[PDB]
């Protein structure tokens, strides 16, 4: 149903913002969203300090 | 927390959520001699 | 083996197949001054 489909997407979004990318790999870990973004910048190639 | 794991950048203003702390210099005992 | 591009972690028994040699240190020349 559209209801639990939107619920699945909500779970995806919540895990992405809060738990980082780990929930699809291991167990969800609380971790700051800003630090998650800094880690992603480190991923692309720019140092997180920016 | 040694300087080997850190790179200083900017100052203590732009950062948000920073905390005060000490960072060990791995040279001080080696600087004493 | 410069200590710049090498790092330490732990002791010399947990590891497996380790060998014996002094790691070179770059801080010896200028410390002699
Ligand atoms: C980190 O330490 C510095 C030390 O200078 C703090 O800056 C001052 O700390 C004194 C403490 O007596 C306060 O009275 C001042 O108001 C602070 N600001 C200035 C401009 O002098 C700084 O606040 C500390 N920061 C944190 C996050 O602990
Ligand atoms: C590297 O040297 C150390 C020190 O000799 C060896 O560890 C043992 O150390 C004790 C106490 O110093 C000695 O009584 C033993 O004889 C040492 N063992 C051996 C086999 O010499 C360590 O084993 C050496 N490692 C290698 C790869 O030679
Ligand atoms: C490694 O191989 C050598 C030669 O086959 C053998 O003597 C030794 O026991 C092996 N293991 C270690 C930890 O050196």
């Amino acid at each position: 149903t559209d209801e639990m489909i939107a619920q699945y997407t909500s779970a995806l979004l919540a895990g992405t913002i809060t738990s980082g990318w780990t929930f699809g790999a291991g167990a969800a870990l609380q971790i700051p969203f800003a630090m998650q973004m800094a880690y992603r910048f480190n991923g692309i190639g720019v140092t997180q300090n920016v | 927390i040694t300087t080997d794991n850190t790179f200083v950048s900017g100052n203590c203003d732009v950062v948000i959520g920073i905390v005060n702390n000490t960072v060990y210099d791995p040279l001080q005992p080696e600087l004493d001699s």
